[PDB]
């Protein structure tokens, strides 16, 4: 007949794969064909991607047609077209948007979301593929759970950073130091960082010699706060170059402050 | 040019008309500034010339580079050019997504045009409702002398906030916020 | 009642006999004729070679016809024509692109290819050779689960590599680093490389002798890298050359940047 | 020439009329730098006129032997005439999939010519849905002026991610840092 | 004659007509050389004067014994004539089959003759398809200038070609093979 | 026998290894002769060219 390939209930079972604050990935094996991956990111935006890999990759693109199939344990209720996508050769099998949220709510009332498409290495006949849902329900609260422990912005919301020093004193302004708590929580959540570029510089009402000193007291402090979230100390890089190269006109105390600055530049290894 | 003066009229955008106003008469200086002493507002001087190839020729990579640079040290104005490049698709290809992090930025140092185009951006859903507040905040504290950029400003205002809660709203225009 | 070489279902056995990140093979054995041989090997495409090897070589080069045959344990269901090939003399059979993943398809669905051809060495007889389906689920499983972890990559696509160095320090850059690791991979688990290539250059920062220094040391390490990857010394032929050649202008750091770069070479005689 | 003027007017595709205006007096200049020191922007334009037959004798052959001379050395220009040799049949017999491996390199020095070719033969269907990714990241971080080249790169990009996932898109917008 | 001149006329097949030419005057030079020194291209040229009787007497057993020595030294065209005379019968007893493996060892050195008979040879079934892969390898990288022979190569590989698998071709066409 | 009786191989232009083709009909070769026990006679003539001196030729 056709070729099905689902989890039977003493078969099917769902991880939770990766569970930090910046990523989140729920895993379904279907046996004989592959897994199908659930994957949100910190952001600030919602995002979740759901992929249908393969292990015989996919021979030629395919229109593919989704539908929520009741499981046979549930008579009398009919199947809901859910859309229809496009499955690419050679890569997994990609939903998202609304589509990848409308299968986990499938999931969630008990259905079985299908792909059913004409297969290259099964001589272009029709197969079905279906995510069970016995063993679901667990783990989707703590996939919701993990996906409100999310990190609210991206590596992209935090690369570059800008912070101000107080008027008075070697400590940052109250903002600057929230934003500072937030580079700190991703990187220390994140493990493919591998370069901080700091430079420090200050304002030019104290005297060139005092404005160098001050910027790299400054610096030292940030490389040092930045030694203890564990980076080591040949990642990181520091510099002070004092009340030279403005941004802003000196002379305005808006612009002062404005100068009395540090730039904070992440670079990742993804 | 001083550095105080290049600052300003790079924020006023007449830069480049300036420098043809003295018939391109210090370019090497400016090459030399940029170049070797990194000044942020004459390497995003050096920048703009090299892009648009003003006097000197058009090598739009460079001049990019050299803007980056300016951005790099973190010149407000920098960071709104590359940000409007990405979101308008001048010189770069055009992705308004990856342009919407450099406006953030450049607003929350100052720059009334990041302001407005960030908000514009954010009111053609190219960003996320996690910003609004932050946009709102930076559009509810902006001192504008223009008519028609007040009502703009206020127009955008308005149209944040049909889409925050009373809650939300009043945190904003509660806090501590600046230039 | 002619020959049909089939194994029965207490004869039928199927074995991974190749598993590495290199090539994938599944072997059947059909009793009394020979062996039936799935291979699939690291490519940049989808590709897969059924060789139906026989211990006695075939005899003229005949039509074959491919056909889905129900076993005998089940009735009421009727023969799918897949193909027709062409068995040529003295060679293995091989079935190639789509038909070999039909064959392993067909299979998968508890039924028996087989191949129907008159044979020399049978006095111009017709002969049936079958596959048996059984146990075959769980090697076709490990065997698909193989050709997921193949690398997705070939020799060829890793022949002749350009390298950047960073602007400070002796290292490669992320993207250097990464076409590096792929090479590494592929050498690791295949080392028939017998020409390694390594020409390092610099840009026009430091003085001639410098450069030259730098570059020839770079070079050096890389050739250490390269003995680390188990490949003899004699293949590895390093040479530095510093500042020389530029390939950029070195007026803009763009250019500088370009300029610090290595090509390595890899090559091979398949004869 | 010094040699980055030479690698300058190579990179304009200009390198030939400029031999061409001297009046064939650069030829044994040209032949000693490619054929003794090997510098690789006079390899490649030796090989250039010893394949068109310019200020020299026409010598397909070894026109070939010094483009891939000056190839191997890491001339982006180099690689893509090499590349563009083999897709387009000149002076070669065509083939596609020979030359993609050349236009890769090529497009990953920088090349825009490069980038482009390659994207065209890849929706082409000369290459596995594997260097689509590289293509799309490479077109995607493509600065120009030229407003045609421009809407070229837009058009294949655009191309491009109708064979893709989108989570293979989103991959190639990625970068290592905030620029 | 010099070693070089001799092994370039015996290639083209007018070693007798330029000695017949000298009208016979180095005669006792090319035997002295032949038997003291046993210089394989003076051994060949030795055996085929002997064998045909040009000048010399007709002693068919020592010219074809000089031959064999010249072969067995390793003269391609030694291999490829004493292949050519068991495959023709001429002056020895025909027999192809023998023919087979001296053909094909004067084939695999580079003797363009060799390989034309070798493979017109297989294609009469005169050997085993274990050699059509090698024979299809050494006609498909041979250049040769002769435009009827440029057609029959091309015939005979198109013939040799009818007969092996997508497999075994594609071996061949991707193999290290010279000469 | 009559496939391998006669041979002749090839060396690398710099070094004393013999060439991948020739090294392969080398391992063809003693495959025959390690199960071949009738095999008495083995003769050997290896020759160069001209490019080194004729005494470092012959060593």
């Amino acid at each position: 007949m056709g070729k099905r390939y689902v989890a039977t209930p003493q078969q099917s079972q769902w991880e939770m794969v990766v569970n930090t604050p910046l990523e989140c990935q729920l895993v379904h094996p279907i046996p004989s064909f592959g897994d199908a991956v659930f994957s949100s990111r910190a952001n600030k935006k919602i995002n979740l991607d759901f992929e249908l890999k393969m292990r015989r990759p996919m021979g030629e693109t395919r229109n593919v047609s989704l539908i929520s199939m009741p499981p046979p344990w549930r008579p009398g209720e009919h199947a809901d077209r859910i859309t229809n996508l496009k499955f690419f050769k050679q890569f997994d099998g990609y939903v998202g948007g609304q589509t990848a949220w409308g299968i986990l709510s499938e999931l969630e009332k008990g259905r079985y979301p299908t792909f059913s498409y004409q297969d290259w290495q099964s001589r272009d006949q029709r197969i079905e593929v279906a995510l069970s849902s016995v063993l679901f329900q667990n783990k989707y609260n703590a996939f919701s759970d993990c996906i409100s422990n999310l990190l609210k912005y991206s590596f992209e919301d935090i690369a570059f950073t800008i912070l101000h020093y107080e008027r008075q004193g070697d400590q940052l302004t109250k903002a600057s130091k929230k934003r500072l708590s937030q580079i700190a929580d991703y990187i220390r959540h994140n493990q493919d960082i591998d370069l901080v570029l700091v430079a420090t510089y200050t304002d030019s009402t104290d005297g060139k010699s005092a404005s160098q000193s001050l910027s790299e007291r400054r610096a030292e402090s940030l490389r040092d706060y930045f030694q203890s979230l564990g980076l080591p100390e040949d990642r990181i890089q520091v510099q002070g170059y004092g009340k030279r190269r403005p941004i802003a006109d000196n002379g305005s105390p808006i612009g002062k402050d404005k100068n009395r600055r540090v730039v904070i530049s992440l670079g990742r290894t993804q | 040019y001083t550095e105080a003066e290049l600052i300003k009229l790079i924020e006023q955008n007449k830069h480049l008309q300036r420098v043809r106003a003295d018939n391109c008469q210090l370019v090497e200086d400016i090459v030399a500034r940029a170049t070797r002493i990194n000044l942020p507002a004459y390497e995003f001087l050096y920048g703009d010339m090299l892009a648009w190839g003003v006097c000197v020729e058009q090598d739009v990579e460079l001049g990019l580079y050299y803007i980056e640079n300016a951005a790099h040290q973190g010149l407000p104005a920098a960071l709104e050019q590359i940000g409007r490049y990405y979101s308008r698709g001048t010189l770069v290809q055009q992705d308004k997504e990856r342009a919407i992090p450099y406006l953030r930025e450049a607003a929350s140092m100052g720059n009334l045009n990041a302001r407005i185009h960030l908000a514009e951006l954010l009111l053609r859903d190219y960003g996320s409702p996690l910003d609004y507040e932050d946009a709102y905040r930076w559009l509810y504290n902006s001192v504008t002398a223009d008519k028609r950029q007040h009502k703009r400003i206020t127009v955008l205002r308005n149209g944040l906030e049909q889409r925050m809660p009373q809650n939300v709203i009043a945190r904003a225009k509660r806090r501590d916020t600046f230039w």
